[PDB]
RNA sequence: AAACUUUCAACAACGGAUCUCUUGGUUCUGGCAUCGAUGAAGAACGCAGCGAAAUGCGAUAAGUAAUGUGAAUUGCAGAAUUCCGUGAAUCAUCGAAUCUUUGAACGCACAUUGCGCCCGCCGGUAUUCCGGCGGGCAUGCCUGUUCGAGCGUCAU
RNA sequence: GAAUAAUUCUCACGCCAGGUCGUACUCAUAACCGCAGCAGGUCCCCAAGGUGAACAGCCUCUGGUUGAUAGAACAAUGUAG
RNA sequence: GCGUGAGCCCGGGUCGAACGGCCUCUAGUGCAGAUCUUGGUGGUAGUAGCAAAUACUUCAAUGAGAACUUGAAGGACCGAAGUGGGGAAAGGUUCCAUGUGAACAGCGGUUGGACAUGGGUUAGUCGAUCCUAAGCCAUAGGGAAGUUCCGUUUCAAAGGGGCACUCGUGCCCCGUGUGGCGAAAGGGAAGCCGGUUAAUAUUCCGGCACCUGGAUGUGGGUUUUGCGCGGCAACGCAACUGAA
RNA sequence: AGAGACCGAUAGCGCACAAGUAGAGUGAUCGAAAGAUGAAAAGCACUUUGAAAAGAGGGUUAAAUAGCACGUGAAAUUGUU
RNA sequence: UGGGCGAGGCUCCUUCUGAGUUCCCUGGAACGGGACGCCACAGAGGGUGAGAGCCCCGUAUAGUUGGAAGCCAAGCCUGUGU
RNA sequence: GUUGACCUCGGAUCAGGUAGGAGGACCCGCUGAACUUAAGCAUAUCAAUAAGCGGAGGAAAAGAAACCAACAGGGAUUGC
């Protein structure tokens, strides 16, 4: 977790409140990001090249 | 865009070699961002990418070695890596030097009576 | 059991993944004797040893 | 004894071992019955000949090994030919 | 007289003998001497535009550099090159690199992705606490260096 | 360790942080072991109303099933009552 | 058609690439049996049989096709040491949605734990991680030609604590003792309610809390009799120095 | 690397094929079956009956008496005449 | 009785090598049958729609283009007695 | 007394080094059976062999006479 928090940071400049992980039966690792009240999360989906 | 010819790569500095590498592996990233859920010429440019990424971190770490390797020139110790592998058995065979030892009253019965050029006649 | 080990966990995940029949495209390619895949494991059938 | 005894097996006396892959730690004494682990030597008996052939060398990858050959047939040799670029 | 049982022929069934074939075996003769702490043999997990296996490779992952040849690959698609030169290919050769977790396996352990110490750099008010990155810490023995023990022992 | 402040006050309030792996589902007259969707075997928790000495036997409420190849006839000989 | 005989030759049909006569040489050279070896097929035969655990019925819908698919209405069983609600060992995707020709579900099948394509398991507080028990294995040493056997404090020079230096490299104390592994049922710091998804929650969202470790500031307390007062007492209160 | 008065898919090594594979056993270990369309897929357009699987016409080919259950197709056993 | 030169030869890899698609018949296709020719220090073997010396890869003979590293050695040039 | 040597025995993450494992067809050693034959069986035979253990190379091992001989004397080792 620690690493993925500074990833985040230096990559795509959004801050996070809490993460949390799981590891699916497949093999890989999914992490869910939770950011901070003030930012808004759906515009940066659009403006990161996220599918929206 | 296309390939990075491995032909001008060579007459380069480290640093803007480094540099080329910072935005070569930023659009990979975000390429791949936008894969899903669509198919096309795009698809051409992953593995255009990733094989561009293999050439120059080929080169900066051939740079590397050799200028590493003028260093240590006439040095008695110098890295593991850098000496030669040949086998484990023959780098513990005796150097030419010394198996070509001779003593001192061997070689006195040598530069007398060495082998001769003879013939017999019928 | 609900308790596992990552080992275990592991194991488990190559052993399904390689438990899906055959592209169909396969059959297509030019001096080709490959009709379905031979190993097929079942949860029912075969008990894989851990 | 019969089927009635055979529904109390739910343990095991073996598990998977770290330097063969086969399911053949005993757990409590701790050793392997096929690889002699922890030992340093390897089983290896010649009352089966069989067994002998099944982990003998050429039956993997054969990482480094494979490429001594080439490396013999040129004299061991370094460097670069004439006049290359680099 | 039909039905039923049995024998033979024609055609149609079941089954895979016979004849012909072979990128496979077997035996003899001839040439050579090359694993590993500079991490071997073996094991595990991963990598393709569309892959489960086999084959190949290791986060530089169905390959990279260099030399030669001189226009492909092919199940589909896409582009790439087009020989000016800036060069196709699952090509041939091979002298420079990468090389995950393990294994004689080496910080202590392992039925655990467990628990420590030393040195340096960057952050949070920080020589002591927390996080990230890089380099180290197994045993026997040989030569030398250095610091020591003993009324064993010599001279003031 | 103080006389003009100091304080090693276990009192009240206030600032920062807490890594790694497991978590789906069955646990059995179909998900485990007996060659199998086998009348066998396999460790624990919770425990309503009536009769009654009672976790005995018989009927009911919450909750759960209506799943075990079927239709027609009623000779001998059988298994069970 | 020929020959006493083992056998040889020809006519007709099918098929598609190699094959004979004569004299010598050579051998893994001739089958009905061995409860012979491997593969294939019959009579028995549409026969034995598919009978434990009380039991089914009416209408409508879907569909090529309904006793064993779905809805409603009747009739029944299990009867809290349950055919209920949750776990340990073991299994490993059997969980959820959509669709479906063959095969399987010892009758059927539109249904399924089967087939095909996608989705699903979030923790400072629940466990592992820590400690030892029966027990196992290194070290000092002794046996054995050797793979190795014994030995666990034993005939061992076996350890750990503080300070200051520009800087690590300089000082000063104590010393009987000095390893690891081994429990999801033993010992053990800390979280509760409401809602939410087709499929997870003491984890997600909302509200209200707690524990450990590390830094620091205000309020109050104590002190010029330097380290607090009260009650006869059992004792009391928001604090109220304490190394070997 | 070169050869044979050697074997020719029940033979020759256990393996001419994704063979030390699939599979069995707690374990040491045990261990198979399976080669051949045609010179070239030219692997059957279109119509019609059927819920579908498929059938009847019509096509490719020297040949479909070669249709992915595919060269040649014997005996045991079976159907029609 | 020291030192230094050294032609020339031998190992390895790599460039190149002779002759019919002439005419007629059968056949889905001549690599079959008939007629007429050529090459051969090359009539070993394999492919190409059926048995191919002359369609293609190769095969026999000495040479030839280019390159790398070790050997052997004909014969020459120079010091000298502590 | 101070100080300086010698001998023996130790510490160190001191500087530089070296051994383990694989393979084992052939080769150098140790250890060591029984089935079988003798028409029974115990010495004997199978056999100074199979299994077990240690150590090397492209070969290993052996080897320049405390030898053979009795002759008019031969002259390291290995193999046919
Ligand atoms: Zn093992």
């Amino acid at each position: 977790k620690a690493q993925i928090k500074q990833a985040l940071k230096k990559l795509y400049d959004i801050d996070t409140v809490k993460i949390n992980t799981l590891i699916r039966p497949d093999g890989t690792k999914k992490a869910f990001a939770r950011l901070t009240p003030d930012v808004d999360a759906l515009d940066i989906a659009a403006t990161k090249l996220g599918l929206v | 865009n296309g390939k990075v010819k491995a032909g001008q790569l060579w007459s380069k500095n480290k640093e803007e070699l480094t540099k080329i590498l910072g935005e070569l592996k930023t659009e990979l990233s975000q390429l791949r961002i936008q894969k899903i859920s669509s198919s096309g010429a795009k698809l051409n440019k992953i593995h255009d990418l990733r094989k561009s990424i293999a050439r120059v971190l080929t080169v900066i770490n051939a740079k590397q070695r050799a200028q590493l390797r003028l260093f240590y020139k006439n040095k008695k110790y110098l890295p593991l890596d850098l000496r030669p592998k040949l086998t484990r058995a023959l780098r513990r065979r005796l150097s030419k030097e010394d198996a070509s030892r001779v003593l001192e009253k061997t070689k006195k019965r040598l530069t007398h009576f060495p082998q001769r050029k003879y013939a017999v006649k019928a | 059991p609900s308790h596992k080990t990552f080992r275990i966990k592991q194991k488990l995940a190559k052993a399904q993944k390689q438990n899906r029949p055959i592209p169909q495209w396969i059959r297509l390619r030019t001096g080709n004797t490959i009709r379905y895949n031979a190993k097929r494991r079942h949860w029912r059938k075969t008990r894989l040893g851990l | 004894k019969g089927t009635s005894s055979f529904g109390k097996r739910h343990n095991k006396t073996h598990g998977l071992c770290r330097r063969c892959g086969r399911r053949s730690l005993h757990n409590q004494k701790k050793v392997c019955a096929s690889c002699g682990y922890p030992a340093a030597k390897t089983r290896k008996y010649n009352w089966s000949e069989k067994a002998k052939r099944r982990k003998v060398t050429g039956t993997g990858r054969m990482r480094y090994l494979s490429t001594v050959p080439r490396r013999f047939k040129n004299g061991f040799r370094t460097g670069v030919p004439k006049g290359a670029r680099g």
